[PDB]
DNA sequence: GCAGACACTACGAGTACATA
DNA sequence: TTTTTATGTACTCGTAGTGTCTGC
């Protein structure tokens, strides 16, 4: 099998959630944070050939960006990884499959409860912003029937009080109240325009992020609320 | 049937590992307090510490979690520095559980001193997530848990039944290995030797069982593999019979025999001897053994150093 | 210093309003003030036989041990703890030597040795060029002092006084006076 | 009613946290030395430390923040560090407040070792920024905070009660278990039972409230549960009664019951014996248990080596 | 032949080392618990443990993982420390063996005192991976390896054969001994002197085959040999004809030379003296022999300490 | 006789170069030369205990009469972490001139050396080949007893 | 193309612990 | 009127020096 530039770049992605991956024969690659924070999946172009653990994803996506384009990945006779380059071969190691966390199956939504989106434009503005204003915890609400997001600084303001950011989402249609509070720690996912799915049910709940290329569902916090 | 087999391995105290909080063997007043607290459906924060390992801290904070469905993590204590905490430990605390799951970690092994620190960052944690996330503690030694803690924290303290509860579980173990007998295949000819598994190594029912994996050598345990796990391999009538004549150059013959285990043939003596002397002459044989005991590995030639133990008891000790 | 009317800021006020974090260091650092050890009010309570104050506080097995250890009417239950110390509790170790050590008084001073430290150079800078162990190059120096003057020696020697080596005889600029005394009257 | 419930959370010493300066169990002086401060209405340098776990310190900084209607930032201890201090602590300090609000920082467990800097670096950031902001402390150990702060601070010691306070303390505390148990809906059959949980845990109030948790099991308080609560703790009364007796078949025969963890054994004999035999008997018996102690892991039976401790004791030892 | 050699090396007692574990030379129910264990296709977590060295340790936990195929890591225990536990073991263990072989990890010399805390990272760690891979300990002395890792391991303890096993396990080394005469070029002349070497230092197989290289000096064991291995000296004739004198010029100075070998010096001296002195002198020697002996590696100076016992024998000891 | 011209004390410029230069009795120069006789040391200790006799030469000179590759180490210095990463660094490697590498030990029944004591008993085993260990000893028992198992114990 | 900015490494200082 | 033993190991903090990724 062989990797190409747009897989290999949705990968280095799949690292910063869990260190870790499992991908099984197949287009489709799916990978779950270790304490359960982020779930991500995504159909790829490249074909997967065969079944395989990697410990390390981020250290071998490095190993992978030292040879050509055109390398072949097997299986090594010896059960484990060889890449050939052209002029070059390289072996790297694999694990078992019980040493990465894998999720069971592909996890689908719910029915959602409300839904908006999010222009690529909007998401940059949103993450290289926190940074500057140091904001650890952003919330989804409504304000003039017009969902917004919402920035803090939870160590700041403890209370999700004085609210340092803004960006209106689109028109909200249906009628409920609710505020979701997310960790700036779990929006690990890629940048781009997403169709925002979330969902709640009184202690439970959780929020869709669907991307054109991969799928990303991230948790809420404890101190959420709303009725659903 | 009853019992739960992992069958995903093959070493066999691993493999029997209790599924639910009913499956362990539990003093009363523990069983009760944990089913009590599998009701109530929420998981306060809790302590389980031994100080003898294996008698099921670690087989219980899995066994808790699995009876409430809780969400659960499992960290080794050792990898539990302060770092670890602060980034996955709250991320996974201050996730919600979506599907309105009880959020535990457990922290097994946690009684190391270095991570003393680790464990002071985490007293105002377990009060911030005290409404999502709860968590479960094994210790071997509960020294090396800070008291504000211990605080926080039910406390249960394993390995201590009372007289009445060690025979009832004891009892309990019994039955519990001969069903694991039937399930790998081996055959008991003798039950004696199943009562004396479980009695040899007691309050610990992990190398109980490991026990049972390696005097299983030939698939029987029939009234010789018996003679092994209490051994006694005596005949300790020559010594008894050299002391009581207070000779020396029998009893110097016989110190090169026993120099072999020293360890045993001690136990065989002070027992042997306890019934044979002067209740008088008792206080002093352990003075003198229990001395020449402690200084052994010190001692140069052990030989020697036993051929002066049973000086030392022919003239002091006396009877008929 | 422009503008003359400032309202003078204390030196805090300055490094942190302007952020310079190495002024806010030499601040901060202002504060340093390092001594604590009340060591003594528990070797006190155990001479003058008072009210105890402890497991509440830090001991130290070696410290008191020690501290006990100046006084020869201590030594029998100083060493009593010495051969079986290891294993008794921190309080254990000390509910003995209160219940041991039977009068009480102390002054301070402890004893410390002599040092020529000119001669404890001489005999590092033996031991280390010639790997063998002190007592060897103590009788080295002397047959070398007896004869060969060991001007040579210490002549071919001070090549390596490696400022390291300095590190581990003497602790302060004394030191740096050495570096220079090796270096010279050969 | 009078009480505050969190209702957010099931845990139970925590959901009944109190609210306001009122609803906390302290003593006299220290209560009224909090009213007078929410009353002059700015809130002053604070340390506050037990060194007992749960005596109210970290509740009664949240609580001067209400009763002052203080804009607060609540931080771990252990997660202030240098850069804490330099950053969102200076951030929060200089930023401003057109709500007249005191701006309060509390600093939960503050105690750490390694803050050494940190902490020596807020002593100086309180001079430059004093006039905007204010700083609780809480501590467990005092010492633990460079002495630079402990000057620049009003230092208030919780769990040092008068004679007078003990009494009272209790006496509300008692209340105070009896209105949560009205709320829970928990009986009490006994009320000896309420008095018992405060009287053994007194100055930790917050096991105090747990210990009422994990004896609710059944729901009621009763008789029977007097008899667990106030029953009479370690199990080494076996050895120290055979002790005490100068008996031998019964020594003889607990020294294989704590063959086990021999290290632990020895600590709460230690422990329990200084207390129950005679002065000059208590110089001896450090003697013989820590010989003991030395040679064990020498002595080649362990189960003996403990025989010959348990004679040494029984023939030396003397007391009533 | 049906013996191993390394080829690789020179050094003799490590040329021969035992391929696999029929060829180790064990005591009858050790052999048997292994080749169970072989068959099983599976190793458990075991430990090996002397504490008289050279009995075949770290040779069988080599053995074992040849017998089974294991795809196996070997470690010193020294270098074994808690940050290469977390990197490498921890590494290798989460490696899926693609062959499908048990992976083991032989942790050789694992009994310093310093490596408590990486045992202790270690005592969850032999859970979590119990399925993929296991560990076998070889230690010379066990108390230092922490009892929760006793308790995880089959501890098999070496050295110590039945009366049975000492004679057939020397039967067998006579055998292996003359073997590898044979394949070195060495003839034996008189096998008086093979067995004499089997039985001389007998708990230990390491001495005994360099004992065999050093008595080969002329490439021939004749009964000649044969005088210097049974040699010792016998002759404590200057020692017993200067204790008679009482002097000590002379005493002073025979320390050092026997200062040696002081355990079985000790020995020819109970046992020549006991014919040489009077009855109730006999009673002393063996207190005071008896003592030097007990606290000997203790002694700092075993030279000193021998002069010790000389004095000490001069004075009391009374006899013509 | 033997000179070595650039030292300035008679007993270290005077050290016998050869197992022959050394006076000792009987069974002890036969029993060395004995043993330079097949090339390749084994490991090795050597004590007095009355001192003065020779131990620490008749080391540096089983070493100089093998052509072994020699270094040369005070016991007072062989610390911990000495062993690991200098006498492993050397026993480690392996030689272009293909003698024997060795390990002279003067002097290793000091006191804080008893944990370093402990390291050696699993590493003169995994370089046995390569490299070998001489030890020096005024007192014995002083050396534990599976270092005394992994060496030939020869007695002055 | 560089220079600037962010992230990850390593060493030094401090601290605490256990065995001799 | 006081005042710090030796040897090994582990965790955390802080800073400074190294890198790579990015923006005129
Ligand atoms: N057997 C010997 N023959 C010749 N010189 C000796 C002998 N033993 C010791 N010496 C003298 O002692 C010096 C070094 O002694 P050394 O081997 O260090 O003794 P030790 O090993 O007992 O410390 C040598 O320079 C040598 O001249
Ligand atoms: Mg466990
Ligand atoms: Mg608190
Ligand atoms: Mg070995
Ligand atoms: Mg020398």
């Amino acid at each position: 099998m062989k990797l190409s530039k747009d897989t290999t770049a949705l990968l280095k992605n799949f690292a910063t959630i869990n260190s870790g991956i499992m991908l099984k024969s197949g287009q489709f690659i799916m990978t779950r944070a270790v304490n359960g924070t982020t779930y991500a999946e995504a159909n790829i172009s490249d074909v997967i050939d065969f079944d395989v653990a990697i410990y390390d994803l981020n250290g071998f996506l490095g190993i992978l960006s030292l040879v050509n384009d055109d390398a072949e990945i097997s299986q090594s006779e010896d059960g484990n990884i060889k890449i050939a380059d052209a002029r070059s071969t390289i072996f790297w190691p694999a694990a078992d499959p019980s040493t990465v966390v894998a999720p069971n199956k592909p996890i689908p939504f719910p029915v959602a409860s409300a839904v908006t989106e999010i222009k690529a434009e909007d998401l940059q503005q949103l993450l290289r912003v926190s940074r500057g204003l140091q904001i650890d915890t952003i919330a989804i609400t409504v304000k003039e029937g017009k969902i917004v997001i919402n920035g803090f600084n939870k160590v700041e303001d403890s209370a999700l009080t004085r609210v340092k950011y803004s960006l209106t989402l689109g028109d909200y249609d249906g009628e409920n109240t609710f505020n979701f509070i997310i960790n700036m720690a779990n929006m690990k996912m890629q940048p781009g325009n997403y169709k925002l799915l979330l969902w709640a049910k009184g202690k439970q709940g959780a929020a869709k992020f669907e991307g054109e290329h991969a799928n990303y569902v991230v948790a809420l916090e404890a101190d959420s609320t709303h009725d659903f | 049937s009853m019992i739960t087999v992992n069958e995903k391995e093959h070493i066999l105290e691993q493999k029997y590992r209790p599924s639910t909080i009913d499956e362990c063997i539990l003093p009363a007043f523990d069983k009760e307090t944990f089913k009590s607290i599998t009701s109530k459906g929420k998981i306060p924060h809790i302590i389980l510490h031994s100080p003898s390992p294996g008698t099921g801290k670690t087989t219980v904070a899995k066994a808790l979690c699995h009876d409430v469905n809780a969400d659960m993590m499992f960290v080794n204590g050792s990898d539990c520095k302060i770092d670890f905490v602060r980034g996955p430990l709250t991320n996974f605390a201050s996730a919600a559980s979506f599907d309105g799951r009880q959020k535990v970690i457990v922290i097994d092994e946690f009684d190391r001193s270095g991570l003393a620190e680790s464990q002071r960052h985490l007293r105002s944690f377990m009060e911030a997530y005290s409404s999502n996330c709860s968590i479960i503690i094994t210790a071997n030694n509960i020294d090396g848990i800070i008291k504000p803690l211990q605080s926080r924290c039910r406390v249960i303290t394993f390995g201590q039944p009372t007289d009445e509860d060690k025979i009832e579980m004891m009892k309990q173990m019994i039955r519990r290995l001969t069903e694991i007998c039937k399930h790998e295949g081996i055959a008991i000819a003798d039950m004696k030797v199943v009562a004396a598994l479980v009695k040899k190594n007691f309050p610990d029912f992990r190398k109980t069982i490991g026990e049972l994996d390696s005097y299983s050598s030939k698939g029987v345990l029939d009234a010789g593999i018996l003679s092994l796990v209490t051994n006694d391999r005596g005949a300790i009538d020559d010594v008894l019979e050299s002391l009581k004549n207070k000779d020396v150059k029998q009893l110097r013959a016989l110190a090169p025999k026993y120099a072999a285990d020293y360890s045993w043939f001690v136990g065989k003596l002070a027992e042997e001897i306890y019934s044979r002397v002067t209740p008088q002459s008792i206080i002093r044989m352990y003075e003198i053994v229990g001395e020449n005991n402690q200084y052994h590995g010190i001692a140069a030639n052990t030989e020697l150093h036993l051929a002066y133990l049973f000086i030392q008891l022919a003239c002091e000790m006396q009877w008929k | 210093s422009l503008f003359k009317d400032d309202i003078q800021l204390n030196e805090h006020q300055v490094a942190w309003y302007s952020k310079d974090w190495t002024a806010v260091q030499s601040a901060a650092d202002s504060f340093k003030e390092k001594a604590e050890n009340e060591f003594f009010e528990i070797i006190g309570a155990i001479n003058n036989k008072t009210k105890c104050s402890i497991a509440q506080k830090d001991y130290s097995k070696f410290m008191v041990e020690n501290a006990l250890s100046q006084f020869p009417e201590c030594m029998p239950a100083v060493y009593a703890m010495n051969l079986i110390g290891s294993g008794l509790s921190d309080e254990a170790h000390f509910n003995y030597l209160m219940a041991a050590v039977p009068r009480g008084k102390r002054y301070g001073k402890w004893a410390k040795l002599v040092e020529d430290s000119t001669e404890v150079l001489i005999i590092k800078l033996l031991a280390k060029r010639y790997q063998v162990n002190t007592n060897d190059a103590i009788n080295y120096k002397s047959i070398l002092t007896k004869n060969g003057k060991l001007p040579l020696v210490l002549k071919e020697l001070k090549g390596l006084v490696t400022d390291d080596f300095l590190k581990e005889v003497t602790k302060n600029v004394k030191e740096q006076k050495q570096l220079k005394k090796l270096a010279l009257e050969w």
